[PDB]
């Protein structure tokens, strides 16, 4: 299984920087965003678990001036479970 | 001025390749051991390496002259050899095994996810492997130039990485590396452990 | 692949006024206004980038009069990822 | 020949939690342990250098609120002798 | 006179690395589609170069004009623009698709376990990846020569090797790719069917 | 250390010719904005270069690591780009506008009507249009070196003078101009008021 | 008669660090590695007089940054009873 | 085997300029008279020179050996001189004046208005002055290599153009020139009425 | 297709000094025995070359993948080596010792008293030790290519000459001497008895 | 600021021969004189040199400028000639004779019976005459750069050497020479009597 | 040709305990000794350089304790010409 990749800022615009420096910084496949609601967003990305950890580390490091960053996760071996029951980009 | 006096027990393949592919002498093959000497002035190693060739079986690759950094290294599979010629260069010199400048590291940095145009300009101003757009990479800067081969040797025998560049001469020693993005950190891991545990005058 | 503006305000109000004087800054191209929930509501605009750079800077200065700014940002060139998960406007 | 992961816990119990831990964390491939008396037992893993480097840490992070963990070491390439001669799983 | 007219539908990473690597026009990037024409006398390809940068986007990074033969390239995102680019080019020169020499293959081998004392030779005398002591070597020669990059895309992608060298240009097209036994043996059956599957003039 | 920030808003053919004739990345062409940027020390710019290409289109062409003078061109059409890549570059690393050193002019000769044997060794150690016997000769060094592609481009804009050379790394920047009189008198004061114009630490 | 190398590491995973470094510094054989129990194994590597010294000084270096080394020690030329009477490797 | 033997009353100074800046020689000057021998086999030239060098005070420039072809150039202000060394090359080789190949032109192409992809191309592999784009451009190739500098002489005596690059030994002796519209026309029709008047062997 | 199959028994120190000062591999010291393959097409070289590293322990110096053309140089100490290594390259391409092509001279000339004027170009154009003004030249052409390398090796071994340069790669193998008179006389006769007593097709 | 001004009023054959053989300019014959001006800084002598091309007949080979290290070589039969050359260029300048650095000698090193593995990086980094394995070895160093040709001249003007690699620019004058050992010794004597009976301010 | 170590030693019984203590330090090989009279008699050993140089240092420090030692002296790479008309065990 593809490995997990998420960033939660309160802010639209800090959520939009950290899935763009995601992706500018790893071979990473943004899935998608949830919106938990009062102003919490979180970016997803998704892929090997070097390119993902890069990615957050790189995430983490944009978002932090644009907004308030509120938690930076890899998960590097998800179980099905989680991809089955949460729209994680691997629903299948 | 004994500057560099770096002995490298055993040549990981890509390290022995790219010494092979921009050697001014004889060209070593893997598995061989290796011996770089860097001192100042520079024209004083034109006698320092024949001392050496006339003492034992080593046979050298690189030797650069600038009146300011001499370079050497010597090649040969017997490691005995190549230490007594290192006893030889050391006594032609009048100095010692710990008058060698420890090294410090200048500038370490990894630039994860290369774009492609940055490849362009790494890859046509190098000579080892190609560095991939998307891969990682890793530089780094040592004092003095010559241990830049030995982070190079140590970062090849720990990681899976790519050798891009190494430069032994100069002011400042720069180091190359390309691959995936946990064995650029093994092998950043590598030379910055394999650096600053070399004994030295500060 | 334009460049990408976000004003993010507390306040609809705000944001109206920063999407406001966006638009009339510069040659920039309102595509919407994303509502994450709590009171964060954030316009975008998108266009080329010294549009946009004096757009949102048009849109930070007037929008700290009447409301809670809480994020401003250019992104010069989204990376085609973002432009195709995230709703900013170039969906293909 | 794919990276290898060993975790040495002076009781089987950690070891036991700390291999669960492994396993469940990334894509590795628990080949045995070893047994060198006096308590010392050590789990072996072995895998990609991605997978290993957050396997042994989610090991070691899950095996200290058990156990007693005495070493954590990751070798990103073992060299083909160490394969031959010492039982690590790779025995030609 | 059309010699080559073949089209790289997409560029395999390390082939549009080393392309990049050894351009004299503007450098492409991977996932870009190509196309190259080698046509005699050897000038008369600055004529046919203008025809595709007066209709299409295209944009060229080899345009060689050897001591016999004459090399394009094009390449450019959107594949209708390079096919576009191609009909303007056989318009152009007013000859059909298949038009082109038809490709022979005069030496293809596949060399087991290359000494240490062969791999600094080769790898000092190209400008690719270098090939490491212990990998098996693939060597080709095709004629034209611009069939060169058709065999190296296709190893590439059909395989996971190294390109150590090709060269698209000269007498005879060469390519030298190194890598482990079953992947060399894969790119080598991708390779020699790929230029079989080219049709043209005898 | 900023040393150099400077922003050419529009390459002149000759100017963007000659970069293009000695790119070792990628290379523009005319009518394109570039910015040039020239920092102390020099390896910092890997990065640095690495930020710019991540936001925004701009594309390298001339990325020189010396350890004490790091060079880097970028060029796009829209100017916004390449403004929005020089202020990514000041904000990696994070200087200023006013933190570039203002340039000096060391030497300005104009040589009326060089012989033919200085035009052998003018031409033979230069890249750009040849120089003919008869014709005069502006020689320009400013410091720092990265500001003597400003002067070309404005001496380009102004007169109808053939750029010989133009050498923006090292210490000096070094500008070789040859034409007729009137025109090398109107490219030298071009040249000498484009270069004090320039705001910056003394 | 072929120089012995023998490196004495409390721990297993030590031990293979040291082995990893020892195989790879110079040209030696592993033979082996004997358990003596208490968790103290030993690595014994088997060359000539110029490989093993190399090769020990490596396994000393980074031996130490995984746990303890309880022992060192290059011996040039063994006794032939020393390789008959004990399991170093040449027992004929 | 006397392949071409041209005679240069009047060398063009771009020409004198662009032949003094990639000569293996002595360097000559714009207004010398030129004498331009190239035979087959290459190393027998070597004889050649030393016979117009045990007669006259003329002087070499280009002694290129080539893969097949060797070319001799030898100059001097005196066209006497000149006319006696060639009078001792033709007694040495035992031919006449007629006995030379007669040259074939390939291809003869005018290319209006290039594009400035293909003008950072053309003059990115050349060695004399830049192209710029929108300037029209000749290219032209003749068989023997040798003649290809009169196609470069007269089509500087009858115009005002800027000579690019001519490579005058080879298989396939080539030109380059750029310059505006109607002014490459007038060099191009005395650059054709120039090489199909002389006359020799077919 | 085998081109040139010549082999040296010991290498003058000019001449390996000449080899291992513009080689790509492994650099020959004076008196080692050698060995020069010249096959075409070029690039089955790469095979042929490997064949003598599976059979014997030669150190290769020059392989030179030419145009059309490919060219091996192997060197040893011991003949017992070097003639292994022949024996292996012969039977690999399964040919004879005569399958070879006999070589041509398509020009030979000895150039007296050159003077300046041709000694700068000729030793700009060169890669040897400088011609000097004086001094007597000898140039040389062999067809197949290798050959011109035992056209140098016998033209110092019976003669004290400067090697200006040799060419062993390409269409005409080329030889550039130097040296006094009756040296470059006794060089020139060397030469040509050694080029004409070489059987092939 | 003057370095060196030295009169060779000889060159005689193997240093005539190697500047011939590296010189981006005119070249020299054996039998004239020269004049080896090294001036600081650098980018003056552009018009320096042509000072001297207005004034006499002299014809230049060497002209280097490093903005640290300007130097000039001109060389002409008639000894007047140069010695004119001369007055006109410290003239220019407005020095004298003796405001020239007098040399002195920083490293002679005799190094006899070189091995060949030593030959190969010596003769591999150098122009002139190969050296041979069992030859003597002569390395100096000269302060300033350019008295490295004089020394060369009078060595080889004196004894039967061979020489190897002169190097009159960059920080300190560089000089090889080979031969047997009776031989070196008188060129060594010759070449340490040659320096130090120059007068100059220290 | 291999490496050459000699101890001098004026009196027999100095040189035979450094003969003894260097073919016990490594592998070497004792192949004779000189009589050159009045006393002075020179043992050798030969083997390769690593052996050889930690042989003859034993041998001196064995030798220091019994005898006037004269001369310590190790030659790496002997030339074929000393080899072969001195008497110093490797005559063709």
């Amino acid at each position: 299984a593809d490995a997990l990749g998420m960033i939660e800022v309160r802010g639209f615009v800090g959520m939009v920087e950290a899935a763009d420096a995601m992706v500018k910084a790893a071979k990473v496949e943004l899935i998608g965003y949830e919106k938990t609601g009062g102003g919490y967003v979180t970016a997803v990305v998704r892929g090997d678990v070097a390119a993902v950890k890069a990615a957050t580390e790189a995430g983490q490091r944009a978002a932090e001036r644009v907004g308030e960053v509120v938690a930076v996760h890899v998960i590097p071996r998800p179980h099905v479970n989680v991809d089955a029951a949460l729209p994680l980009g691997r629903t299948p | 001025t004994l500057r560099t006096y770096i002995f490298l027990d055993a040549l990981q393949p890509q390290l022995a390749t790219f010494i092979g592919k921009t050697a001014r002498g004889f060209l070593p093959v893997p598995g061989q051991a290796s011996l770089w000497v860097e001192i100042a002035p520079g024209i004083a190693i034109n006698r320092v390496t024949d001392a050496a060739l006339k003492a034992t079986k080593v046979q050298p690759a690189v030797q650069v002259v600038e009146r300011a950094y001499g370079l050497l290294e010597v090649h040969h599979f017997d490691q005995g050899e190549v230490l007594a010629a290192g006893s030889t260069i050391l006594d032609k010199l009048e100095v010692r095994e710990e008058g060698r400048l420890k090294p410090q590291v200048m500038t370490h940095q990894i630039i994860r996810a290369v774009e492609a145009y940055q490849t362009q300009i790494i890859n046509r101003n190098s000579q080892g492997m190609m560095i991939l757009p998307g891969e990682s990479l890793f530089i780094l800067e040592t004092q003095p130039a010559g241990y830049a081969v030995l982070a190079a040797n140590e970062a090849e025998k720990a990681a899976n990485v790519h050798l891009v560049n190494v430069t032994p001469y100069g002011a400042f020693g720069r180091l190359y590396l390309a691959g995936s993005e946990a064995e650029i950190d093994a092998a950043a891991e590598a030379a910055e452990a394999a650096i600053r545990s070399v004994s030295g005058v500060a």
